[PDB]
RNA sequence: CGUUUAUUAAAUGCGUCGGUCUAAGUAUUAUAUUUAAGAUUAUUCUUGUAUAUAGAUUUUUAUUUUAAU
């Protein structure tokens, strides 16, 4: 038999209805009080399944049709808009599946239009592509049949007034203040006014040290050729004072106080430093010299070194006797190059921050910026190109398939680094929100102790 | 400081509530948290400026306008703080037409964007810590399971995770009444109804904000009653007899025996509740004349709601 | 009153409602209903089955 | 909400590239703040992985 | 201190107050009204509307409406 007592099934889902009849629902019963933790927590999102578009490449050109259309040309703009993340989207177009996009000729593409997407910035372009094809510093002055004369907007002859402005200053002798080199990533750096470049003609800068620079003056210049070589000093970025940074071990957060052992290396970096020729302890927790600090990281992660050395009664023993991994500092230095310049657009500009010494990154003018990008790109290609260990680690996004390849004692190491600098974050943030002195009481006694 | 709140009183009659710590309006308009929106009026389908049919909870009152004013500071409001984690108040910054005080709350893992601000909050102070005791500091965010009876506090949520609607209004605060029911809290709303909510809700601990609201707001200002813009309420003993039936008459008409807004308005008839919840133990009628504090003496059981209303 | 749904608003027939013709009537209703389901439903339904399966056999 | 960079590489590197040896890219770890959102991006490109069932 | 077709103790307007509203908006709030701010005070008493009400009418005045010869 099959019992049923009445009352048992409704017919439809005891939710979507009253004791019987379906319930109605219409967005005006509804509060706004749900829906309101927008405000932090976000919507959800559909996040696209990542493909190696193999499948829709059944045949050659249309998987080389869109190296260009669609990567390539995602790269001439950011080596426009922003090219410091140019790195990024260099890990999002291999995360998704992508071949070459670390290949010994995707860089070389990026770091050619970075060096040159600069001197057609300074030009006055503000679209680095004319359309889907061609860029705009190929427009000729004919229809498109003048063999080089660039046909210059009204932007551009403002842009190039102010670099011929600043040639006749030095020509003069004068210091010629460039006024694109107070421009940095948040408009001018000096908390001024951003000069708007098609400048009205009752709004004409006025320099107060009597520089002509008018329309007969700029109107000769109209080919590519011709500025190269007139404002080849200004266009160009100077890349001598960052040649060799990224290929060097710097920590801007790590302190010589902060280390994953937070005293027993250190008690020896003590010890080592009393009982030496040119002796001095440490209480300064004022930073040591870069070099000697990745040492310790060296020598802090694997009790194995921690021991090894330990052992060593002299100064620069252990400062000298771990050449053997100070060969193994470049394959990590490599590792915190890629995984710090990568992922979001703030650990970017955190990074930029340590090596290149910007104090603060948004301030600091873009001829100072293209550069730093320009000597980071240039030892990306070295990573690459030059060593075998560099295209891998660079196709490498998890840490699984990275500790395979490359040193898995050397990515034993760094990631005490990472796990180091990250902690000191741990430091800031929770440091803040620490110190507890509320209650009924004291949050009544703390307005007398304002007052006074 | 003194009294985190003044009746500033620029005019010896305009009294507007200044609180020291208040942000400069300079910190106040944030992009992703500014909504503007134009309000409808009294306007609804078919324009038509008209208040709300006689049953049904959309208010469209007939005398509103400038609801929105285009250039009026309107930052959104969270109404749900999470559970736990430390706050800090970074502002506290006073919108005058939305008569609350709200400050923002960094929360401590980056969300810059809270803003209810109980009675007594200091800025610049980590709030939503506990201390020694269940969760009794003020600011603290407790399930209402955690507070015990006697204590206020606001912005409780009606049904559990759907936002802070209870005692949002400055100085405003729900009393937790001790009932017996298995797992439900009744608390005495500010109307004097009290009403079984689930323990599980969350509440802010403490009062709402800004006392001195109650009274000490006083505008007398042409321009300083665009703070509440309304349309103009005129009497109802003018108008055309064709149009209302209270007209006419050749001097001081007093008015008619009952009392009507368009339809019926009649001076304590209208009672206009039409659906009472499952929660709902005493209405604002039941306990309207008996006192404060007698309602907070008995258990609230199921028994005590009423079976007829 | 909820039986009935009376709000008494006049004492002194609040106590004459125990027994005023609306609650004994709605209590010999609620009763019989009782009746019904306590002894009368399943013993009338016995017998109509009593009978009917004597005459599918008789 | 984990918002702060601090707080999301401490959980991407532990729960989507630890546990899942998932690896979401840039625009993506925007939104992937949440734990309603972690849980999503990983039912996605796991359920980009059953091998089409084979007629 | 505004605002009006025969232009004003017209009608606005702030406060107080009365009533309504905790499943669309915050019950020191917003609807719906009566007054008018400021300063003193705001008296006596009820036959009907309303509320509450108990098959309805008929009865019936905590507060409100209107009333006080």
């Amino acid at each position: 038999v099959i019992s049923y007592k009445a009352g048992d099934y409704h017919l439809v889902p005891k939710k979507f209805t009253v004791g019987k009849r379906i319930a109605v629902r219409s967005y005006l019963d509804r509060n706004r009080t749900e829906l309101s933790d927008r405000t932090f927590m976000p919507q959800k999102n559909w996040f696209r399944p990542y493909d190696l578009q193999d499948g829709c490449f059944d045949r050659d050109h249309e998987r080389l049709s869109y190296r260009f259309y669609n990567l390539e040309t995602k790269v001439i703009w950011k080596a426009f808009d922003t090219p410091e993340l140019i790195g990024m989207l260099l890990h999002d177009e291999t995360v998704k599946g992508n071949s070459g996009m670390y290949a010994p000729d995707m860089l070389d593409a990026a770091l050619h239009y970075t060096r040159e997407a600069r001197y057609w910035r300074c030009i006055g372009i503000t679209k680095p592509f004319y359309d889907r094809n061609t860029l705009r510093a190929h427009c000729w002055e004919d229809n498109g049949l003048q063999v080089g004369t660039l046909v210059m907007s009204q932007a551009m002859r403002h842009a190039l007034m102010d670099l011929e402005r600043a040639v006749r200053r030095k020509e003069l002798g004068l210091e010629p203040n460039y006024l694109w080199d107070r421009w940095g990533p948040i408009g001018f750096i000096d908390g001024a006014r951003a000069d708007y470049l098609p400048r009205f003609e009752h709004n004409p800068y006025v320099d107060p040290d009597g520089v002509d620079v008018t329309e007969i003056d700029v109107l000769p210049f109209n080919t590519h050729e011709q500025i190269r070589e007139r404002y080849r000093d200004f266009i160009e970025p100077d890349t001598a004072p960052f040649e060799e940074v990224f290929r060097s071990p710097s920590h801007g957060s790590l302190t010589t106080l902060a280390d994953i052992p937070n005293a027993s290396v250190v008690a020896l970096y003590k010890d080592l430093k009393l009982k030496a020729g040119t002796p001095v302890a440490g209480d300064a927790v004022e930073l040591a010299p870069a070099d000697v600090r990745t040492l310790f990281y060296l020598s802090a992660n694997p009790e194995w070194r921690a021991v090894a050395d330990g052992k060593a009664s002299w100064e620069e023993v252990v400062d000298a006797m771990q050449p053997v991994q100070a060969e193994l500092d470049e394959k990590i230095d490599a590792a915190r190059l890629l995984q710090n310049t990568r992922h979001n657009a703030e650990r970017v500009r955190a990074f930029f921050e340590e090596k290149c010494g910007f104090h603060d990154f948004m301030y600091t003018p873009d001829k100072t910026i293209t550069a730093a990008v320009l000597c980071y790109l240039t030892e990306l290609r070295r990573i690459c190109t030059e060593t075998a260990w560099g295209a891998a680690l660079a196709k490498c996004l998890t840490d699984m398939e990275r500790v395979q390849g490359m040193g898995r004692d050397a990515f034993l190491v760094y990631r005490h680094i990472e796990d180091a600098i990250l902690d000191k974050k741990r430091r800031l943030w929770a440091g803040r929100f620490a110190g507890e002195s509320h209650e009924e009481s004291t949050l009544d006694y703390l307005l007398e102790n304002f007052g006074r | 400081v003194r009294s985190p709140d003044h009746g500033y009183s620029q005019h010896i009659l305009q009294k507007d509530i200044w609180s020291p710590f208040q942000v400069g309006a300079n910190m106040m308009s944030y992009t992703p948290l500014y909504y503007d929106w134009k309000g409808f009026s009294s306007r609804d389908y078919f324009g038509h400026r008209s208040g709300t049919n006689p049953g049904s909870k959309v208010l469209l009152g007939h005398y509103r306008r400038d609801e929105v004013r285009s250039w009026g500071y309107r930052i959104m409001v969270n109404h749900k703080p999470q559970k736990r984690i430390p706050k800090w108040l970074a502002c506290v910054v006073h919108i005058p037409r939305k008569k609350t005080f709200l400050g923002f709350f960094l929360y401590a893992n980056g969300a810059y964007v809270a803003e209810l601000l109980t009675y007594k909050q200091l800025p610049r102070i980590i709030y939503n810590k506990a201390f020694q005791g269940c969760l009794p500091t003020i600011g603290q965010t407790v399930s209402l399971t955690e507070v015990t009876y006697g204590k206020e506090i606001h912005s409780v949520e009606m049904y559990p995770g759907h936002g802070g609607v209870i005692c949002r209004a400055s100085g405003t605060a729900a009393v937790v009444l001790r009932g017996s029911e298995p797992n439900l809290v009744p608390l005495l709303l500010p109307s004097k109804e009290v009403r079984l909510f689930d323990n599980m809700c969350h509440a802010v601990f403490g009062r709402r904000a800004g006392v001195m609201y109650n009274k000490q707001r006083n505008f007398s200002k042409r321009s300083v009653e665009e703070n509440m813009p309304h349309r103009p309420k005129v009497h109802s003993k003018t108008k055309r007899v064709s149009s209302h039936p209270a007209g006419g008459g050749n001097g001081g008409s007093p008015n008619l025996l009952t009392p009507l807004d368009w339809r019926i308005h009649p001076r304590n008839c209208v009672k206009t509740k039409y659906w009472l919840s499952g929660y709902i133990l005493r209405g604002r009628q039941y306990n309207r004349n008996q006192t404060v504090a007698d309602l907070k003496s008995k258990t609230y059981s199921w028994a005590n709601r009423d079976p007829v209303y | 009153c909820a039986l009935c749904h009376i709000r008494f608003r006049y004492k002194q027939d609040y106590e004459a409602h125990k027994e005023s013709e609306l609650h004994v009537n709605r209590l010999r209703w609620v009763e019989t209903m009782n009746w019904w389901r306590e002894t009368g439903e399943p013993a009338y339904l016995k017998a109509s089955n009593e009978q009917w399966e004597w005459f599918e056999q008789h | 909400v984990f918002e702060e960079e601090t707080l999301r590489e401490r959980v991407l590197d532990r729960v989507v590239e630890g546990v899942f040896r998932l690896v979401p890219t840039s625009t993506d770890r925007l939104e992937l703040k949440s734990v309603a959102n972690i849980i999503d991006f990983v039912l996605t490109h796991v359920t980009v992985a059953r091998k089409p069932l084979q007629h």
